[PDB]
């Protein structure tokens, strides 16, 4: 998965 | 800082849920000030604007009502008429006239003084010659009774030939009489609407700016006949107003043209306040669409507006889509729309979209995904993040520290791998700057750190991780066993503060889905942001176990607030935290200096 913190 | 259930309850009471919503529609604009007032300026003046703003704002809605209400001086008979056999020009007689000087005409300066080129080239030499001469008559294109409301001309397909007119072709010959009007013709004493993108799209920015400073509109011509007739430019009479997004103009706003042509900017904010009058707004404004509206069926969607907002004193200010979604409850309600329907509405929009976190949780429950939602371990946090696809499902990201003797290093893995954005590597950075700068007794720090998630993505972007690996750290430094009941989401700067972050709401309720999918212990929940304090509206479900004490939201300022949360003590007091950072610090010193 791409993934934004 | 904890946050009670009084604290984080954000939804407006219903009273008498089923009772019929009466109110009248409110003003086009409604809340929209600054384009209203910006357009307002543009009628003033005549001058060409552009409104802009996100998608489904109701951005034409609004326009095609506001001019609707406009009254200009009734539009001219607009004509074309010949100058010769092969030239023909654009012509404008007062509204009504064209008629009788198209019957005078049929009768193969009389009393139309300002078509005096089309008689003065109308003669004679049909007698001097006997030459047979059908090609003669005007062509009216347009006509109107009264310009109440002014012409409006919406052409959302903005390819020539419907904005400048078309050449039919009899057979080859043409005439005047076979030039057929486009939106440019039809908009004359009124209002022409385009779409940006549709202007950049078909290609025809430049052919319209000629039209506009120039007065050149050119009929378009078929590439195989002959001949073809030449059109004099002729003075446009007509406002232009262009709809986009912000994105949507760039493309034009790099040329200067555009700024020079289109000087006034009409905005569309994405939010408005959240007050009374915007609620009682929305609910004259969908009575007008049609909806059977119950006070709580206008309560539900007016909250979920300021959810869509991610702001407890903002309301989405895209009209469009709180109709979509009132559609789909008035369907759930029988034809009513209704507390219960908008909320099953919202439900049934999760559940469509629900697979991908449905396998999740499924790996989750078998253990391929490894997570710990209850006890304690050294230098391992659940942190939060959002997958990068709609609808933005919140999920924990299980992340670990390990230390170990050595010469001052904050490595993460995901972002040496490669796997890490520019952001999230300015976040380790920082982190790196804040421990360095804040231990300094033994000189450069005796360790080095290894940061990494526990699964693999694809990518990371974002610094809101940054809270979660700064305390995994300390963690490791000190050897201080930390709650795993509790996700850490945040930004830190160099100083150890915490800052705002993104997707708050799904990050909060990512976490819960998880605790409540392996069993809420009653202890869980979640460390955040106070900075985020007016970005929560989060959803019932959570909300509702708060209240139950089975779910907690904790609030911090500093770095070091959270560390105490999770190792359930206080830096100081000491006995407290920062000793045993500073004993786990002299222990790597002493095996760094063999």
């Amino acid at each position: 998965e791409a993934v934004y913190a | 800082m904890r946050l009670s259930y009084e604290a984080l309850e954000w939804r407006t009471p219903i009273e008498n849920s089923t009772e019929p919503v009466s109110l009248p529609p409110p003003p086009p604009f409604f809340g929209q000030e600054r384009a209203r007032e910006a357009l307002e300026l543009a009628i003033r003046g005549g001058f060409h604007a552009y409104l802009v703003g996100p998608p489904s704002l109701g951005k034409h809605e609004a326009l095609l009502a506001y001019l609707s209400t406009q009254s200009v001086e009734t539009p001219p008979d607009l004509l074309y008429v010949p100058l010769s056999e092969r030239k023909v020009a654009v012509l404008t007689l007062p509204s009504g006239q064209e008629i009788h000087l198209a019957e005078a005409v049929e009768g193969l300066f009389q009393r139309f003084p300002q078509a005096r080129a089309y008689l003065e080239a109308l003669r004679a030499r049909y007698a001097e010659t006997g030459e047979p001469l059908a090609q003669w008559r005007p062509n009216l294109l347009t006509s109107s009774s009264s310009g109440t409301p002014p012409p409006i001309v919406y052409e959302p397909y903005a390819t020539a030939p419907r904005l400048f007119g078309r050449l039919d072709y009899l057979v080859w010959s043409t005439n005047v009489s076979l030039i057929r009007p486009g939106a440019v013709h039809r908009a004359q004493g009124g209002y022409l609407i385009l779409d940006a993108l549709s202007l950049k799209r078909e290609g025809t920015w430049e052919a319209f700016k000629r039209a506009l400073r120039n007065g050149q509109v050119e009929p378009v011509t078929e590439p195989q006949a002959p001949a073809g007739l030449e059109v004099e430019p002729f003075p446009i009479q007509m406002q232009v107003i262009l709809v986009g997004t912000p994105e949507a103009f760039e493309g034009l706003e790099e040329d200067p043209a555009f700024s020079e042509l289109f000087r006034i900017r009409a905005e569309f904010s994405p939010t408005l306040p959240a007050s009374p009058e915007n609620c009682t707004a929305l609910g004259g404004w969908l009575l007008a669409q049609g909806f059977q509206l119950t006070q709580g069926g206008l309560t539900r969607l007016y909250d979920e507006a300021r959810r869509m907002a991610e702001q407890r004193d903002r309301m989405d200010a895209r009209l469009v889509e709180i109709r979509a979604l009132a559609e789909e409850a008035a369907v759930l309600g029988g034809g009513l729309l209704t507390a219960e329907s908008v909320e099953q509405a919202i439900a049934a929009r999760e559940h469509r979209s629900f697979l991908s976190e449905e396998e999740f949780l499924r790996a989750v429950q078998e253990g391929v995904i490894r997570l710990r939602t209850t006890g304690r371990a050294v230098g391992e946090v659940n942190s939060l993040v959002v997958v990068e696809a709609a609808p933005y499902w919140g999920r924990p990201a299980r992340l670990t520290a390990r230390a170990a003797p050595g010469r001052d290093h904050l490595i993460s893995i995901d972002r040496e791998a490669g796997l890490g954005g520019q952001i999230f590597h300015k976040a380790v950075l920082t982190l790196a700057g804040y421990l360095r700068s804040r231990y300094i007794e033994h000189g450069s720090l005796p360790v080095t750190i290894s940061l990494a998630f526990e699964q693999n993505y694809v990518s990371i972007e974002g610094a809101s991780a940054g809270l979660a690996e700064l305390v995994a750290a300390l963690s490791a430094i000190g050897n201080l066993p930390l709650r795993q009941d509790l996700a850490v989401t945040g930004a830190v700067d160099q100083t150890g503060k915490v800052l705002a972050v993104g997707a708050i709401n799904a990050k909060v309720e990512g976490f819960f889905r998880v605790c409540k999918a392996l069993g809420l212990s009653g202890t869980q929940g979640v460390i955040l942001p106070e900075a985020n304090l007016a970005n929560l509206t989060l959803r019932a479900e959570v909300l509702e176990a708060v209240r139950a004490g089975q779910f907690h939201i904790y609030a911090v300022e500093t770095a070091e607030q959270a560390l105490e949360i999770l190792a359930g003590a206080r830096m100081e007091g000491f006995r407290g935290l920062q000793e045993k950072i500073r004993a786990g610090l002299e222990a790597f010193a002493r095996l760094e200096e063999g």
